[PDB]
């Protein structure tokens, strides 16, 4: 039915509008080569310290060479290597000694030039901007029974398309799983992924990808870029025997190498 | 645009210049004024001339510095130095 | 080189076992071989008679030598003039191939003289010198002469900070152009001789260059450099000899997963599909597109995937590790230096 | 050209409490603008060991002043460094330099194309 039997029957000569292409439809026609790639896809919502602890002892063995020098710094000189590292100024204990006051200028030197190095981190972390996905296509561990997570989510497709029948000649216990899970439109289901009325939908990525790229707010995102899919593509339809076939590939050929598409 | 670097840099966008137009130059009495001056503004009131500039055109395009914050400290520091100068006559 | 001898060796890999697949799905038997040279095909004029001739595969094939082409075959236009063609498998677009103070000085030399003269100051305002001198070292870095020594403790803050600020603009904003962002670069539009950038020599990219009307600088340019293969272009570019290539994606991701200095670029473009070489109307055109299209409704495109596709094989070291090391070279002089005060005292 | 104003004023209003802080529970009366101002850069200067206890929960709302005022100060040198300047000596064509090149120190030289319109 549908344009199928208008060639088939040939009341028609040809599919110019966009067409999936699979097996059974290649056995009554013959297709042309595609032009566009559209899958199909689903639309969703340690050594730092150690360097700095080993020559904290060697600060420390040379503030008791301090205290060898010329009367109680030995906590607070773990308090110093603290302070030195992070500058807090908490009134303790006044440094009297003549060496103690001369790596000091190092040291602080040292924990401004390392605050300033956490602040790039900080900063490098704020041009870090990450995007993390929960399922990662066909082969996810979701896909085997909803009950055996804990929320229970729903997924479909179009009705009477011919991902259905992909998903048929798939897994036909999916196709059990789809027939609670079935819905009319596909705004309607867009608005249902929006109010949350549907968790997971099945669709052609490309559209998909046009209306992302409209999207009131890009809240829905897919989930990468045909990876674990279908990745099929649009050709036109004609009859079998028709002689423009090699003109309307050549004219093909012609509008995929010039940019124009 | 196409410059190595952008070392160069340009003045204004025509403020205190020239700012004039091509045309085409025809001889007197030509039958065609009339009718190249209508492709030309059919071939400007479609965008064909911007997409035709867009072509043939591009639109793109470090260090330290901080004297005038330096010379600030010179310049406080002196000032300092006279308010230094004014307990020292004291 | 040695074009003298062939050899019968093993073959394996994608294409293989892609066969392989279509030896257990159609009834045929093989004979699996290579083409001669390192080409493609492209038709040129013949040194006689002012002849076009093709060579590569493509010459070879209609030599009647051949029989099926199965290679990543650039399908476009004029390679469809002549044969007819399979529908294709491999679907990606083209990348390109990447590898990836003085006013401190004078504040050190400045805040001695401050140190200087607040003491040779404090003698006329009714160990007292190093006293002055170690209390001066902790307000750069952490009663007039007070009033002053607070004004240059104020600086002592703006001036670390204009520090921090511009040691933090010095690598977020600033990031070096070690990107090409592909087509529209206008450093290639007008490119120089450090740009080096290229393709594999009489490729099927320098044919659709070719139909390409407004790249003549490109085209005349990259004759230079056109290389024979690949694996040319993977030592030239590890030699820094190249800086820029076209080539498929997937290969390229494929080998920044062997090499992780082998850098791909952003944009992505020229999506384009490669399929099965064929000669002309034939009976191993009709069952052998059925079985492709078998091969593509089901997982052995996963399969494929896991065969060689989907297989893969801040840190704070960089400016503070040259200053680490220049601390720590410090600290035998400063402990040689209290030997001095030792033999003082 | 407002700012320090303001900051003058509130720096005399921050030292005018310490006074009778002090009073009421023996060198920082009038020296505490030497403590003020010094510790809103946070210098690590050892000042004055404060006892009024109004006098921390000052220093305590005014340290937090000195953290978002090095904070403010950052931010405006980040905004002054995303501010690259473009600047030309010469405006156009009424340049002074378009007098004599032997006004300014540096000999300089320009021209045109030969036989042009220009
Ligand atoms: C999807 O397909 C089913 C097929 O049963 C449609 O249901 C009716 O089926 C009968 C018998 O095949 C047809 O005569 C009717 O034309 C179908 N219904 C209508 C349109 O009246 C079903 O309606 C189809 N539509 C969808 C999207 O659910
Ligand atoms: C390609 O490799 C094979 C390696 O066996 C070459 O065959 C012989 O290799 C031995 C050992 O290196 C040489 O001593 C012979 O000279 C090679 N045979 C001859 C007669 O060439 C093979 O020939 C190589 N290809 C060519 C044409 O050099
Ligand atoms: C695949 O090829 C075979 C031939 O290799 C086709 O099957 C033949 O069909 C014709 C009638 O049209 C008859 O000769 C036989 O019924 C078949 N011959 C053999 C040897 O198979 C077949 O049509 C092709 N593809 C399919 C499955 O339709
Ligand atoms: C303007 O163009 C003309 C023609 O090129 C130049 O004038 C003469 O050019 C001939 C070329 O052989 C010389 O031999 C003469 O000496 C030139 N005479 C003059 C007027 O100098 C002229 O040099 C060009 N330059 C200007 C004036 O812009
Ligand atoms: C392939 O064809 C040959 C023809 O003799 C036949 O013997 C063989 O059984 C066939 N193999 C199959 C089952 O495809
Ligand atoms: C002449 O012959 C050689 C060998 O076939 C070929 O490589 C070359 O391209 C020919 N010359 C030209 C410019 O056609």
């Amino acid at each position: 039915n549908g344009m199928i039997g208008e060639v088939v029957y040939q009341r028609a000569v040809m599919a110019v509008g966009s067409l999936t292409i699979n097996e059974e439809r290649s056995e009554v026609v013959d297709f042309s080569v595609p032009f566009v790639e559209t899958g199909i896809s689903v639309m969703v919502s340690a050594s730092v310290w150690v360097m700095m602890f080993v020559m904290l002892l060697i600060v420390s063995a040379i503030a008791v060479f301090v205290f060898e020098y010329f009367s109680f710094t030995i906590g607070k000189a773990i308090w110093l290597l603290w302070g030195l590292v992070f500058n807090n100024s908490v009134p303790v204990q006044n440094p009297k000694g003549t060496t103690s006051k001369i790596m000091v200028s190092v040291w602080a030197f040292f924990a401004v030039i390392f605050l300033a190095s956490y602040t790039a981190n900080l900063a490098a972390f704020m041009i870090q901007e990450e995007f993390v996905d929960q399922v990662t296509g066909l082969s996810d561990k979701k896909f085997q029974r909803p009950h055996d997570y804990s929320p229970p989510f729903r997924f479909g497709t179009v009705p009477n398309g011919s991902t259905e029948r992909n998903i048929r000649n798939n897994y036909p216990y999916m196709h059990q799983y789809m027939t609670r899970f079935n819905q009319r439109g596909v705004e309607d289901a867009l608005v249902s992924l929006k109010t949350g009325k549907l968790d997971a939908f099945i669709y052609d990525a490309a559209v998909l990808n046009y209306k992302a790229g409209r999207d009131e707010g890009c809240k829905l995102v897919t989930i990468g870029s045909g990876y674990i899919f279908a990745t099929t593509g649009y050709g036109i339809a004609l009859q079998k025997g028709s002689p423009w076939k090699r003109q309307i590939d050549l004219a093909l050929l012609q509008f995929v190498g010039d940019g124009e598409m | 645009g196409r410059d190595e670097g952008c070392k160069l840099v340009t003045i204004g966008s025509g403020y205190i210049f020239a700012t004039t137009g091509y045309g085409i130059a025809l001889q007197k009495g030509s039958p065609w004024k009339r009718q190249i001056d209508l492709a030309l503004l059919q071939f400007v009131g479609d965008g064909e001339m911007e997409e035709l500039e867009t072509l043939w055109l591009t639109g793109i395009c470090s260090s330290q510095l901080d004297i005038d914050n330096m010379a600030g400290v010179f310049y406080m520091l002196a000032a300092a130095m006279a308010l230094s100068l004014i307990t020292f006559i004291w | 080189g040695s074009p003298r001898h062939t050899v019968p060796q093993c073959c394996y890999g994608f294409c293989i076992d892609l066969l392989i697949k279509l030896a257990r799905t159609m009834n045929f038997t093989y004979e699996v071989h290579l083409v001669a040279d390192g080409k493609f095909g492209t038709q040129e004029r013949v040194n006689n008679s002012n002849k076009k001739e093709w060579n590569g595969m493509m010459g070879e094939l209609l030599s009647g030598q051949a029989d099926m082409i199965v290679a990543p075959l650039t399908i476009n236009n004029e390679r469809a003039q002549y044969i007819e063609f399979s529908k294709p498998f491999k679907y990606q677009g083209l990348t390109i191939l990447v590898k990836k103070s003085t006013l401190w000085l004078l504040v050190g030399l400045s805040v001695h003289v401050v140190a200087v003269m607040l003491y040779l100051l404090d003698r006329f305002s009714p160990l007292t010198l190093s006293s002055a001198m170690w209390f001066s070292w902790g307000v750069l870095l952490n009663f007039s002469a007070r009033i002053l020594g607070m004004v240059w403790a104020g600086f002592a803050m703006i001036i670390v900070a204009s520090y921090t600020a511009n040691l933090a603009a010095f690598l977020v904003l600033d990031r070096p152009e070690e990107r090409i962002t592909g087509i529209n670069d206008p450093r290639l539009r007008n490119p120089s001789d450090k740009f080096i950038y290229a393709t594999v020599k009489q490729s099927s990219v320098d044919i659709y260059f070719r139909r390409q009307v407004e790249l003549s600088t490109m085209y005349r340019h990259m004759e230079k450099h056109n290389y024979e293969s690949a694996a040319e272009a993977i030592q030239a570019v590890r030699d820094n000899k190249l800086h820029a290539f076209i080539w498929d994606s997937a290969v390229l991701e494929f080998e920044a997963s062997q090499k992780c200095d082998l850098v791909t670029t952003g944009e992505l473009f020229f999506r384009s599909g490669f399929g099965i070489g064929m000669r002309k109307d034939s009976p191993w055109k009709q069952n052998v597109s059925l079985s492709i299209l078998k091969s593509h409704e089901n997982g052995f495109m996963e399969d494929l995937d896991k065969t060689w596709v989907r297989y893969q094989e801040t840190l704070t070291f960089e400016n503070m590790a040259g200053v680490f090391m220049l601390v720590a070279g410090g600290i035998v002089a400063g402990i040689f230096l209290i030997f001095i005060e030792i033999a003082y005292k």
